[PDB]
């Protein structure tokens, strides 16, 4: 917008990292769940 | 020789100077896409310089500016620096009706010279004149150090309004068109004195926004001359300068988010 | 030091009774005197042994603190604490940098001290072993009455009384003896009991009659003695003291190690010391120059790699220890696909160590029965009615029993009360006729006459099964020829027949060809007595001939052997078809020796020795051209008179070699003689006689159930199930964890260019650092642990059983080639793509490229909170830095997305991935969790302040992708044109 611009200067950083240890444990699931094909 | 022969030795430099020129030649090549996807006027991310920084002419050692009265040789560091600023702000570099303006001489509203397009020339910066700032060689004794709000392209700096209770309470309270700075230290031993555009103690809002050193240049911020006529003499004084608003906020990392950290001490 | 105990005996058994006795003064009667052996006591000293000085473990694990990288990572421990006093003095520095740095370092060098200690572990009680063999208490005559004293207490010239089932407490001089047995194996490997007896009856005193020695133990009879050696001064005590005295050495692995450490460690000081210079050239203040040296020393140094390593060894013991296969130290995990050279003992290694009937001759043809331990052959005859005669005979003949409670265990190997002969045919019928126990039961034995010394025979009267007969039938056994003068007729397919002089040669053609394949063979014969003649009730008289045992019938033969490991010629061949070559080194007998050799393979068909040649041309041994004999056979006495030099000849020109009577010092000059060659060997054995050996090898085997506690103890490996095989396997292991390790190496050493090229652009460009010093082990000892650990599960490439052994002086873990392509391909392309993102982050956060180019100095200038940049805007000091620390996080993740494509392309050295696959899951479960760590790390809040890791934004992860990529192609073309072309450019240049 003009004088209303604040979203310019802004990042949701928390929803980041919220999504970002979602992707982080999922990946970490997925891991053992191929190495524990046979132990 | 050491590990092989003449035409081994070559080989191993034909291989690595055409490989290692292919390498820079992508890395190149990666470079050229990067800047391509790039604007001339604005940068693509602006969250890390989003609370404004407030940052002063007089060179800290560490946050601090201590020196003596007494001593010629004691402060003539600290009037480099504020001499390499205000120096800048002279009047024969603004100069006929190009680039610069004649704007009000009160605190007024923004100012919007369309967009962050080419599509005019160098947009027509605000006047500003040192001669604004009143009493400030420099404070030989008792500093009359100068303040500044770091410049971001399309921010508008929106002061606090008069709805419920204020640090300064009501007091010159130009809510409309001034982003306020009140310095402080309990421990009230000294005497607070602030001059700038229109006699108030704040930036006036005609000079936003900034549209960038590519479409604004020679472009010049607002600043706040504060001085400290303190009574008092031979002492570490820990003054803080704090400006107010909608769009200003501090951190407890950094000491330099909207506000100042000065160690004053006229030891003299 | 122990050159004198390498050297064959000298003693006293040639000496009369009586002049043994004027040489220790003692009496031969009535013993010592209670005054006298105190006094010798004093003198020589105690009848015990005494343990080697040993290294304390203290100065084993301080002594791996300073090799190399420890000493470079001690190195910058120090200077950061350096660092860190010269801040504390000069400008009061809040911060912890310096200080937890140094902090962390030096744990990183404490913790890789337990992994390399870990792995050098050296198991050694070989001396205590020895000491178990000497009884608690020993029975000396002393002022003419026995007397039980502390076996310690003996000294040289006092009477010993020994007897059947006690252990020999010390070198004794036999003076008088009682059908006196004694198992040797201790000095032989071989179990057959011994007679003692006071005559002299050899030069040799190994082999003379009249002594007996500490170590061993008498089987039965009684025998009484003179002390004639104690302690460390016996023939096995001087063993103990050379076994347990010799130097252990470096493993070729360890040899590995330290040499890449030396090439590591070489570029770390050199990259280290001149940057250091190229920094105060361009006018750094030392307390800076300091800094940089910190982060060179941190970029150059793997901190993870030789914990890598100990790990990949781990996991390879752990798959061996699976295949019972137990290894006692980690390093000897890589010693058996090293090995050049076996020297393999014969009895209870190569052999069961168990007299077993090996053929039999009956109706005028030889059959072969099975000598396998699990019978893994097939039958040779049921039907002939002939070999039910000759199996009656063996089962009755015979007064062998198998002991209480084995109905469990299989025929062969259950335990049974008898001489190994009687055993054998015990174990013979047992296993094809079923209960023996049954046999002698439907035949009651009324009369038998034992095997005499004179006699040559051994004869048994029974009561005939059958009903119809009911009679009393008379059965023999004894020396093939005695038994012939004792026949008129023979049981050829059933019906009897006189015994003409054609059948007689062909007993002597039989007899023959059974001894000349090293076999015992015994000769069987029965006689139905007439009916007439002998009632129901007509007694026989043992003591005098009351029967006739002439005009007999001749039944068959039956020869006999301790044969081979099922296992074993299979595993020989594949040994020596990985171009290992295998020696027998054995302290049995010429004739036994040789005719195993060929049932293993040892010496192959056709092969012979110069006597061979001498006897087939019937020419005289001189008259050969010793150079025509590939194969050889070394009899101990021989080997005695012979220089190490003519040993090394020996040596050199024959493929099969066998060392026969060979005494426990000359299994390790044998073994010496190989390495002395530059060969890298392996021993195998199970014997106490074995120990010197085992211990010298670069790595002993011994078998684990047979094996002696001694062996076991001199061992870097047992054989927990005695599977010979076993050693084919562990070359395999061996050769197939060399190569992975060299993957592991490159993959580990690759990631070390992108964490040193930041620290020289930072130098050269004056640009903001791109990566610290922090991150650098969030990487080497964080996400690339795991995948470097995985490349131990890779497969072979190719069939390794194939290749012949390394060359260990030419064939290195890290040569040049690894160094060029880990620092000079591909981890400079893991560096760019490190730099990329680095410059991604800044320009898009508004510091474009261009202007980063000595900016440092306002850039770290804590004083400026107003960095103007490419857009004109101004930064505080911490808004940049949580930027700059931003790019510290993506250049690790890019790191982290490069060493991907490294993990697949280090995966094969040859091969594409497209031909290996990806079927290593721990490979596949080391990238997930390597991923998962890095994301954590970014992500998890407060991560921020304890490593300066900060949150990345989605795009930021795909900034190296492209380079990802570059790698995995360009190693994937490179690779191909390898195969296409083994000429050798690309090989030769780049082949690991
Ligand atoms: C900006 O203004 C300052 C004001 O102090 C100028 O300083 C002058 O310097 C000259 C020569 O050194 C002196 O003779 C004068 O006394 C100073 N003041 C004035 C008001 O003229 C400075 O030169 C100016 N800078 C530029 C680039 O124009
Ligand atoms: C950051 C940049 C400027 C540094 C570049 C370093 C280059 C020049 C280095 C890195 C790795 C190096 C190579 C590594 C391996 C070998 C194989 C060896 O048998 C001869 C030297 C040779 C061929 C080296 C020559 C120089 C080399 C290519
Ligand atoms: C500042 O200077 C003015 C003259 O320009 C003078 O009148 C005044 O006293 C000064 N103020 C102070 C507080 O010293
Ligand atoms: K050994
Ligand atoms: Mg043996
Ligand atoms: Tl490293
Ligand atoms: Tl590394």
């Amino acid at each position: 917008e003009g004088p209303d611009n604040d979203e310019r200067f802004t990042y949701d950083y928390y929803r980041l990292r919220v999504v970002g240890l979602i992707v982080a444990a999922v990946l970490c699931v997925i891991g053992i769940i191929i190495l524990l094909a046979g132990k | 020789f050491l590990g092989r022969t003449g035409s081994s030795w070559f080989k191993i430099f034909l291989f690595y100077l055409i490989f290692y020129g292919c390498l820079a030649g992508i890395f190149i090549g990666t470079i050229q896409v990067l800047l391509l996807t790039l604007s001339d006027f604005e940068p693509k991310y602006q969250d890390r310089v989003a609370p404004p920084g407030l940052s002063h002419a007089p060179y800290a050692i560490k946050t601090e500016i201590s020196f003596s009265i007494s001593n010629p040789k004691s402060y003539e560091s600290f009037v480099k620096s504020m001499h390499k600023l205000m120096d800048l702000y002279n009047e024969s570099s603004q100069a006929g009706n190009s680039p610069f303006e004649d704007c009000s001489d009160t605190p007024a509203d923004y100012i919007k010279r369309g967009d962050l397009d080419d599509s005019q020339g160098q947009k027509k910066a605000c006047r500003f004149s040192r001669m604004w700032l009143k009493n400030c060689g420099y404070a030989e004794g008792k500093p009359c150090v100068v303040a500044k709000l770091n410049r971001i392209i399309g921010f508008y700096p929106k002061p606090l309004k008069n709805t419920t209770d204020l640090p300064e309470e009501l007091q010159a309270n130009y809510n409309q068109y001034v982003l306020p700075l009140r310095c402080a230290a309990r421990e009230k031993i000294g005497s607070i004195e602030y001059f700038g555009l229109g006699g108030y103690a704040g930036f006036p809002l005609q000079y936003y926004p900034y549209y960038g050193k590519r479409l604004q240049k020679k472009y010049l911020q607002p600043l706040l001359a504060i001085q400290f006529t303190n009574l008092t003499q031979n002492m570490e004084l820990r003054i803080e300068c704090k400006v107010y608003g909608e769009n200003i906020d501090y951190s407890e990392k950094d000491r330099f988010r909207g506000r100042f950290e000065v160690k004053i001490e006229v030891k003299s | 030091l122990d050159e004198l105990k390498k050297e064959v005996s000298m003693d006293d058994h040639k000496l009369s009774l009586d002049e043994l006795h004027n040489k220790y003064g003692t009496d031969l009667t009535r013993g010592l005197t209670n005054a006298r052996a105190k006094e010798i006591l004093a003198r020589d000293g105690p009848n015990s042994l005494t343990p080697p000085p040993t290294t304390p473990e203290w100065i084993k694990f301080c002594r791996q603190l300073f090799g190399g990288f420890s000493i470079l990572l001690w190195i910058g421990a120090i200077l950061c604490f350096l660092a860190y006093g010269i801040q504390a003095a000069t400008e009061d520095e809040p911060a912890n940098d310096n200080l937890y740095l140094g902090v962390v370092l030096s744990t990183v060098v404490i913790v890789t001290g337990c992994f390399s200690y870990y792995q050098e572990a050296k198991s050694s009680r070989i001396m205590d072993s020895f000491k178990n063999m000497v009884p608690q208490q020993a029975l000396v005559i002393r002022d003419g009455e026995k007397s039980t004293i502390n076996a310690e207490f003996v000294v040289a010239g006092d009477l010993v009384e020994v007897k059947g089932g006690d252990r020999i407490p010390a070198d004794l001089r036999i003076i008088s003896a009682h059908g006196c047995k004694v198992d040797n194996s201790s000095l032989t490997g071989e179990s057959e009991p011994q007679t003692r007896s006071p005559e002299f009856s050899s030069e040799n005193p190994l082999e003379t009659r009249n002594i007996a020695f500490f170590s061993t133990n008498c089987v039965e009879g009684t025998a009484r003695g003179v002390v004639v050696y104690t302690g460390d001064r016996t023939v096995m005590g001087r063993i103990a003291t050379l076994a347990s005295g010799l130097e252990v050495g470096r493993t070729p692995i360890a040899i590995e190690i330290e040499h890449f450490i030396h090439i590591i460690t070489g570029v770390a000081v050199f990259l280290g010391v001149s940057f250091f210079i190229l920094s105060l050239i361009l006018g750094y203040s030392w307390l800076e120059a300091v800094i940089f040296l910190i982060g060179i020393i941190v970029a150059n140094v793997p901190e993870g790699l030789l914990a890598t390593v100990t790990v990949c060894l781990t996991l390879t013991a752990k798959r061996m220890a699976r295949k019972n296969c137990l290894v006692k130290n980690l390093e000897a995990v890589e010693t058996l696909g090293s090995t050049s050279t076996i020297c393999s003992d014969k009895t209870g290694t190569l052999t069961q160590n168990r007299m077993t009937v090996a053929h039999m001759w009956f109706d005028n043809q030889i059959h072969e029965a099975d000598t396998t331990e699990n019978q893994s052959g097939a039958a040779f005859d049921k039907t002939s009615a002939t070999w039910s005669a000759l199996s009656r005979i063996a089962a009755l003949c015979n007064r062998a029993v198998f002991q209480a409670g084995q109905d469990n265990v299989p025929i062969l190997k259950r335990s049974v009360a008898g001489d190994a002969s009687e055993s054998a045919l015990l174990k013979c019928i047992e296993l094809c006729c079923g209960s023996v126990q049954g046999m002698r039961d439907r035949n009651p034995k009324i009369v038998e006459i034992p095997f005499n010394s004179t006699n040559k025979y051994q004869l048994s009267i029974h009561e005939n099964e059958k009903s119809s007969e009911s009679r009393y039938l008379l059965v023999m056994k004894g020396a093939p020829e005695r038994i012939l003068d004792r026949c008129s007729t023979i049981l050829l397919n059933g019906a009897e027949e006189p015994l003409k002089e054609d059948m007689k040669e062909a007993f002597q053609n039989a007899y023959l060809e059974l001894g000349g394949l090293g076999e015992r063979v015994l000769g069987f014969c029965h006689f139905a007595l007439p009916e007439d003649k002998y009632n129901e009730g007509y007694p026989f008289d043992a003591d005098e001939p009351n029967f006739p045992t002439t005009d007999l019938c001749f039944v068959g033969l039956m020869a006999m052997i301790d044969p081979p490991r099922a296992a074993v010629p299979d595993a020989v061949g594949k040994c020596r078809s990985a171009g290992i070559k295998v020696i027998m080194v054995t302290g049995d007998h010429p004739i036994t020796a040789k005719a195993i050799a060929k049932g293993v393979g040892i010496i192959s068909e056709g092969n012979e020795t110069i006597e061979d040649i001498a006897a087939r041309l019937n020419i005289p041994i001189g008259q050969v051209n010793p150079r025509d004999a590939k194969a050889c056979v070394v009899h101990g006495s021989d080997l005695k008179d012979l220089s190490t030099e003519v040993l090394d000849d020996i040596l050199h020109y024959h493929t099969e070699i066998v060392f026969a009577r060979t005494s426990p010092q000359q299994k390790l000059i044998i073994v010496e003689g190989c390495q002395r060659q530059g060969a890298i060997v392996a021993v195998t054995g199970d014997g106490v006689n074995d120990s010197p050996a085992l211990k010298k090898a670069d790595i002993g085997v011994a078998m684990g159930i047979s094996g002696s506690d001694v062996s076991k103890q001199a061992a870097d490996m047992i054989l927990l199930d005695d599977n010979f095989a076993s050693i084919v396997t562990g070359v395999e292991e061996g050769r197939l964890i060399f190569d992975n390790l060299k993957k592991s190496i490159a993959y580990t050493l690759t990631s070390n260019i992108p964490e040193i090229t930041p620290f020289l652009v930072f130098i050269i460009g004056n640009v903001p650092l791109p990566l610290g010093t922090v991150t650098i082990l969030c990487i080497d000892l964080g996400t690339d642990m795991v995948p470097a650990i995985s490349l131990a599960y890779e497969q072979a490439e190719s069939d390794i059983m194939k290749r012949q052994p390394r060359n260990p002086k030419t064939d290195k873990l890290v040569n040049e080639r690894l160094i060029s392509m880990a620092y000079g391909q591909i981890g400079m392309i893991q560096a760019l793509g490190g730099f990329f993102s680095y410059f991604v982050i800044l320009a898009e956060n508004g510091f474009l490229p261009m202007d980063l180019i000595g900016k440092r100095v306002r850039w770290d200038d804590r004083w400026i909170s107003d960095v103007e940049d490419s857009f004109g805007q101004q930064w505080t000091y911490e808004q940049r830095k949580i930027v700059e620390f931003t790019c510290h996080t993506s250049f690790f993740i890019s790191i982290v997305v490069v060493q991907w494509a490294d993990l697949i392309i280090c995966k094969t050295r040859r091969n594409s991935i497209f031909q290996q696959g990806m079927k290593n899951k721990i490979l596949i479960f080391g990238l997930f969790e390597e991923t998962a760590l890095a994301a954590f790390l970014s992500y998890c809040p407060g991560t921020d302040v304890a490593l300066r890791m900060y949150p990345l934004k989605p795009s930021w992860w795909f900034c190296a992708f492209p380079y990802s990529l570059i790698i995995f192609l360009y190693d994937e073309m490179r690779r191909f044109i390898i195969r296409r072309s083994p000429g050798g450019w690309v090989e030769q240049e780049t082949y690991y």
